[PDB]
RNA sequence: GGGGUGACCUCGGAGUACAAAAAACCCUCCGAGUGAUUUUAAUCUAGACAAACCAGUCAAAAUAACCAUAACAUCACUUA
C-alpha cells in the first residue's frame, strides 16, 4: 500500500480590536463602576474641587472645574480612528484589515486537473524534511511575500486521511505577527476569513472538520 | 445518673454526652440528626425530606438551616429529647446559619448544655 | 573527660495494665513521655 | 599585596553570606497620603430596589460566568481530543516524525505577545515629542 | 474572548478614585486605564527611538 | 580517584560495629553494566592504600 | 519478627511515590467526614464497636407488619418535579429567600411527614427505645 | 506493635512531605519551569489576569511554581510644550507586572495552553512566556552596592 | 585500669540498651543551676505510678468564685 503524506499550514491572524460587550456584561461593567466609586475613598480631584467649592462659598459670604472643561474640550477636538473598517467597502474580502474583532485564517482558491477545492495551504516534502520546516518553507514560497509567522509548536493539530494507495494531511497551526503582502492584485484567490465564512465556503469534509481544533472565539 | 462517656479529650469532638447534636450541610441539602452514644440517630430532618423540600425554596440557604432547625425541634419535643450537646467547628459557630439553627432549637424547647451526671 | 551529665535512671515509661486486666478507678493504665 | 586581597574576598564571602530579601512592592502597602479622606466620604444609602437588582444582577452573572466556563472547557476538550487524534495517527504512520514532533522547539523561549487595543491604529499618525524618564525609587 | 478576565475592579480596601482614561501610544492605538486625575485622553510622546540623523530630521521638519 | 578522607570529616567518633563485616553481603552483589567484577568471598575493611 | 496484615491496611491503596499530583482535602470538614466514614466499616482489627457492643453488628430483622404502600415511583418523582419547578419558578419566595425573612408551615411539615417518612421514624425510635426487644424480642 | 499483624496503622509520614532544570529527552520534552509575565498599566486589570490564568492552571492541573508580583515602574511623562523648547510633565505610568511560575508543559499542552491564553488575552496586557533563568531570579531582588564596588576595586 | 598530675562528683534528652521495665564504664553527643507573659493557677479526698528509705508523680467525686459549656498557668526539644 502506497502512502502519499503532505503538511499544510493554517495562519490566524488576531483580532486587531476588542469585541464589543454583551448588555449582561454591560450592566455588570456599570455596577462594578458603581461599587469601585462607593468603596473608594477620595481623589485628589475631587477633594480640590470640594476644597475650592467650601472656600469660594465660604469666601463669598466673608480652577478643577476648568481643568475639566479643557480636558473634555481636548478630548472631544481629538478624533480616534475607525473601529469600522468593513462596513464601508463591503466588497473587499481578501484584504488583510477586513475584521477586527476576530480572528482570521486564510484560504486559497486551486484549481486542479481533477479536482477544483478551496483548499487550505498544502505543501509535499521529501522525507529529508521535517514537518514545520515544511510549513516554513510553504508559508515562504507560495505566499509570494514577507510575512512574520509565529509557530506554537512542534506537534501536529490536525489529521486527515483518505484512501484511494492513501494520502494524510497534517495541519499545523500558526500565528501572523505582521504581514506585508505584494502584489495583492494577483489573481491568486486569497481570502481572509472568519469561522462563519469558513463553515459557508468550505465544502468538503475532511476540510469541514478545521473548526474541530480551530478556536471559536 | 447514667454513665456518660468520658475519656478522650485528645480527639474531638468530646464523646461525653447522652444524645449529640450533628448538623451536615451538604452543597445540596442540609441533614441535622441527633445521635445516641452508640451512633445511632434517634431523630432527623433532612431537606431531602419531601415534607420540607416541596414547602421550601433552595433547600441550602439559611431559612432552610433555620426551617430544619424548627422541624428538628419540634421532632425533637415530639419524641421526649430536651437536652442534646452541639460541638460545632469554630468557624462553624460563627456562622449565620448554624447561629439561627441553634436560636431556631432553643426557641423551639430544646435546649443545649446536657445536664451534668449525678456523681460522675 | 568531655562528655558529662549522660547518667539518668529511666523514667519508668511503659504501659502498666495490659488488655483484659480488670482496673478500678483511678487506676494508672500507661504513662509515657510522647503521645504513644 | 596579598593582605590587601586577603580582606577583599573575606568581605566578598562575609557579604555573600548575607540574606537576599527582595524589593517591598509598593501596590501591596498602603500609603500615609490615604489617611486624611476616610473621615470625609460619606456614605452611600443604597436604596431596597437598587439591591434587589444588584443581587438579581449578581445571579446572572453567576449563572453566565458558569456558562462561560462550561463552553470553554468544552472546546479545550475538543482541541485536546483532536490533538490526541492527531498524535496517534502520526505515531502509527511513521515513528520518527513522531519522536522529532513529540519535542519543542528552539524558538518559543522568548515568546512575547500583545492583546488587542480600544481602537485600531490611525495611518500616517505622529506623537507631536516628549521624553521619558523613570522615577522608580531604589533600595538596598 | 478578549473581554473575559476584564469585568473586575481594585479588591483593596483603602484606594483613590480611579478613572477610565484613554491612552493613545505612539501607534494611533487607545486603550481605557484606570487612573487618578480624570484627564479624558492621555498620549504618549517619543524622543529616544531613532538615532541623531532620524532626530535632526524630525526637528528640521518641525 | 578516591578521597582518603571524605569531604566533610565525621566529627563525631562513631562505634566499631562489626556487623557491617558479619555476615552476607546484601549489595553490590549483582553486575550492573560491566561483564567481569572482583567479588569478595570474605568480610573486611578497604582503607586508603587498598 | 514481622506479621503479616489479616486484611488490607488502611493506607495502602494510595501510590507514596508522586505525591504532589495526587490530589489533597484542604478542609477539616472534609477529612472529618471521610474519617467518620471509614470509621464505620467492618475493620478486622479491635474495633471500639465491637467492645462497647454494636450489638451483634448487622441483625436480620424479622418483619412482622402491613406491606409498603405500592406507589408509582416515574410518576412520583414527576409530580414532584413539576411541584418543585412551581415553587421555583416565582419571584416573592425567593425575594423572601433573599431577605431572610420565610416561615415554614410546620403543621402541614408535620402532616406530609407522618404521611410519608413518620412510620420509619417511629420504628426507629421504638427500637432506640427498646419496645421491640421486650415485645417481640 | 512490631511482631503484631497491625504494625504501622498509624504510619503516616509518608502520605506527605514535609521537611529545576530542563527535561527533554526528545519524545517527553517536560521541560523545565515557565514564568508567564503579565505588564500593564491597569494593576486591576493585571491581577485579574494574574488570576484568571492561574485558576487556568489549577484547573488544567499545571503545577504552578509561584504566582508573586514584580515591583511597580513608575514612568513620568515629560511632553513637549507648545512653540519648542520645554519639557512639561503630563502624567505618571505606573506600570505593573504579575507573574506565574509554572513546573511542567508538554509540547502539545503548551500549544493548547498559549491558544487559550492568547484567545483571552485582555486590551492594553503585554503577555511574556520564558523559561525561569538567574537573571529573572534576581531581578526581584535589591541593589549589590558593596558587592559591584568590591568587584570593580578588585578588577 | 597503682597512686600523683589531669578530669569528674548533682539533674534532664538521644545512642550503648533494635520490641514491657531496669541496666555500667575516666563510653559517644546535647544541655540545666532559668528567662518571658498573664489565664496568679484553692481546699478536701477514692484509687493508682514509681521507689531500699528519704523523696518524687498522677488523679475521679465533693466543696467557694468566675462562662452559668474550661480553669492541667503557657512558651523556650519541657524533659532538667
Ligand atoms: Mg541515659
Ligand atoms: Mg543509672
Ligand atoms: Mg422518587
Ligand atoms: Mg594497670
Ligand atoms: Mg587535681
Ligand atoms: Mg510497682
Ligand atoms: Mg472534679
Amino acid at each position: 500500500s502506497p502512502w502519499r503524506l503532505l503538511g499544510a499550514l493554517c495562519l490566524q491572524r488576531p483580532p486587531l480590536v476588542t469585541k464589543p460587550l454583551t448588555p449582561l456584561q454591560e450592566e455588570m461593567a456599570d455596577l462594578l463602576q458603581q461599587i469601585e466609586i462607593e468603596r473608594s475613598l477620595y481623589s485628589d480631584h475631587e477633594l480640590r474641587a470640594l476644597d475650592e467649592a467650601q472656600q469660594l462659598a465660604k469666601k463669598k459670604s466673608d480652577l478643577a472645574q476648568d481643568l475639566e472643561d479643557m480636558w473634555e474640550q481636548k478630548f472631544l477636538h481629538f478624533k480616534l480612528g475607525a473601529r469600522l473598517t468593513e462596513a464601508d467597502k463591503k466588497d473587499d474580502r481578501t484584504s488583510l484589515h477586513r475584521k477586527l474583532d476576530r480572528n482570521l485564517i486564510l484560504l486559497v482558491r486551486e484549481k486542479l486537473g481533477d479536482q477544483d477545492i478551496w483548499m487550505l495551504p498544502q505543501s509535499d516534502w521529501q522525507p529529508g524534511e521535517t514537518l514545520r520546516q515544511t510549513a516554513e518553507r510553504t508559508l515562504a514560497t507560495l505566499s509570494e511575500n514577507n510575512m512574520e509567522a509565529k509557530f506554537l509548536g512542534n506537534a501536529p493539530c490536525g489529521h486527515y486521511k483518505f484512501k484511494f494507495l492513501g494520502a494524510k494531511v497534517f495541519f499545523f497551526k500558526a500565528l501572523l505577527l505582521t504581514g506585508d503582502f505584494s502584489q495583492a492584485g494577483k489573481k491568486g484567490h486569497h481570502v481572509w476569513v472568519s469561522k462563519e465564512e469558513l463553515g459557508d465556503y468550505l465544502k468538503p469534509k475532511y476540510l469541514a472538520q478545521v473548526r474541530r481544533f480551530l478556536l471559536d472565539l | 445518673v447514667a454513665r456518660k462517656e468520658r475519656g478522650w479529650g485528645t480527639v474531638w469532638p468530646s464523646r461525653e454526652f447522652w444524645h449529640r447534636l450533628r448538623v451536615i450541610r451538604t452543597q445540596h441539602h442540609i441533614e441535622a440528626l441527633v445521635e445516641h452514644r452508640n451512633g445511632q440517630v434517634v431523630v432527623s430532618a433532612s431537606t431531602r425530606e419531601w415534607a420540607i423540600k416541596k414547602h421550601l425554596y433552595s433547600t441550602r440557604n439559611v431559612v432552610a438551616c433555620e426551617s430544619v432547625g424548627r422541624v428538628l425541634a419540634e421532632r425533637c419535643l415530639e419524641a421526649g429529647i430536651n437536652f442534646m450537646v452541639y460541638h460545632p467547628t469554630p468557624w462553624e459557630a460563627a456562622s449565620d446559619s448554624i447561629k439561627r439553627l441553634q436560636h431556631a432549637m432553643t426557641e423551639g424547647g430544646v435546649v443545649l448544655r446536657e445536664p451534668r451526671r449525678i456523681y460522675e | 573527660s568531655k562528655n558529662l551529665g549522660g547518667k539518668s535512671p529511666g523514667k519508668r515509661f511503659g504501659i502498666k495494665k495490659m488488655e483484659g486486666h480488670y482496673v478500678h478507678a483511678g487506676n494508672i493504665l500507661a504513662t509515657q513521655r510522647h503521645f504513644r | 599585596d596579598q593582605a590587601a586581597k586577603d580582606r577583599l574576598k573575606k568581605r566578598i564571602r562575609r557579604l555573600e553570606k548575607a540574606s537576599q530579601e527582595l524589593i517591598p512592592i509598593e501596590d501591596f502597602i498602603t500609603p500615609v497620603k490615604f489617611l486624611n479622606k476616610e473621615r470625609q466620604r460619606p456614605p452611600v444609602e443604597l436604596p431596597f430596589e437598587e439591591s434587589e437588582r444588584r443581587a438579581l444582577l449578581l445571579k446572572r452573572w453567576s449563572l453566565y460566568k458558569q456558562r462561560e466556563h462550561e463552553m470553554e472547557r468544552s472546546a479545550i476538550r475538543s482541541l485536546l481530543e483532536a490533538q490526541e487524534e492527531a498524535l496517534q495517527e502520526l505515531r502509527l504512520s511513521s515513528p520518527e516524525l513522531h519522536a522529532e514532533a513529540t519535542k519543542r522547539d528552539p524558538s518559543l523561549f522568548p515568546f512575547e505577545r500583545q492583546g488587542p487595543d480600544y481602537t485600531p491604529p490611525i495611518s500616517d499618525y505622529q506623537p507631536p515629542e516628549g521624553r521619558y524618564q523613570d522615577i522608580t525609587k531604589v533600595y538596598t | 474572548d478578549c473581554n473575559r478576565a476584564l469585568l473586575t475592579r481594585l479588591h483593596r480596601q483603602t484606594y483613590a478614585r480611579l478613572y477610565p482614561v484613554l491612552l493613545v501610544k505612539q501607534d494611533g492605538s487607545t486603550i481605557h486605564i484606570r487612573y487618578r486625575e480624570p484627564r479624558r485622553m492621555l498620549t504618549m510622546p517619543v524622543d529616544l527611538d531613532s538615532l541623531s540623523p532620524e532626530e535632526r530630521r524630525a526637528r528640521f521638519r518641525k | 580517584f578516591v578521597e582518603r578522607v571524605p569531604l566533610v570529616p565525621k566529627v563525631r567518633r562513631e562505634r566499631k560495629n562489626l556487623s557491617d563485616i558479619r555476615g552476607p553481603s546484601t549489595e553490590a552483589t549483582e553486575f550492573t553494566e560491566g561483564r567481569f567484577a572482583i567479588l569478595a568471598l570474605g568480610g573486611g575493611y578497604l582503607h586508603w592504600g587498598h | 519478627r514481622r506479621a503479616a496484615p489479616l486484611g488490607p491496611m488502611p493506607n495502602e491503596d494510595i501510590d507514596v511515590s508522586d505525591l504532589e499530583r495526587l490530589k489533597k482535602y484542604r478542609s477539616f470538614d472534609r477529612y472529618r467526614r471521610r474519617a467518620e466514614q471509614e470509621a464505620r466499616k467492618p475493620h478486622w482489627w479491635r474495633t471500639y464497636r465491637e467492645h462497647f457492643g454494636e450489638e451483634s453488628g448487622p441483625k436480620d430483622r424479622v418483619d412482622i407488619g402491613l406491606p409498603p404502600p405500592k406507589v408509582s415511583r416515574t410518576q412520583q418523582l414527576l409530580e414532584r418535579k413539576q411541584a418543585l419547578r412551581e415553587l421555583r419558578a416565582n419571584v416573592e419566595e425567593e425575594r423572601a429567600a433573599r431577605l431572610q425573612t420565610a416561615r415554614i408551615p410546620l403543621e402541614a411539615v408535620r402532616a406530609e411527614w407522618e404521611r410519608t417518612c413518620g412510620p420509619y421514624h417511629k420504628q426507629r425510635l421504638a427500637e432506640y427505645c427498646g419496645l421491640y426487644r421486650d415485645l417481640f424480642h | 506493635y512490631r511482631s503484631k499483624p497491625t504494625h504501622g496503622i498509624g504510619r503516616y509520614k509518608h502520605l506527605v512531605k514535609a521537611q529545576v532544570r530542563p527535561i527533554n529527552l526528545g519524545t517527553d520534552y517536560e521541560y523545565g519551569v515557565l514564568n508567564i509575565h503579565l505588564i500593564a498599566y491597569d494593576m486591576a486589570l493585571a491581577e485579574s489576569y494574574a488570576q484568571y490564568v492561574h485558576n487556568l492552571c489549577n484547573h488544567l492541573a499545571i503545577k504552578v511554581e509561584e504566582s508573586y508580583a514584580m515591583p511597580t515602574k513608575t514612568m513620568e511623562v515629560l511632553q513637549l510644550q507648545e512653540q519648542g523648547s520645554k519639557m512639561f510633565l503630563d502624567a505618571v505610568l505606573t506600570t505593573h507586572e504579575r507573574v506565574v511560575q509554572i513546573s511542567g508543559l508538554s509540547a502539545t499542552f503548551a500549544e493548547i495552553f498559549l491558544e487559550i491564553i492568547h484567545s483571552n488575552l485582555p486590551e492594553g496586557v503585554k503577555l511574556s512566556v520564558r523559561e525561569h533563568t538567574e537573571e529573572d531570579f534576581k531581578g526581584r531582588f535589591k541593589a549589590r552596592p558593596e558587592l559591584e564596588e568590591l568587584l570593580a576595586k578588585l578588577n
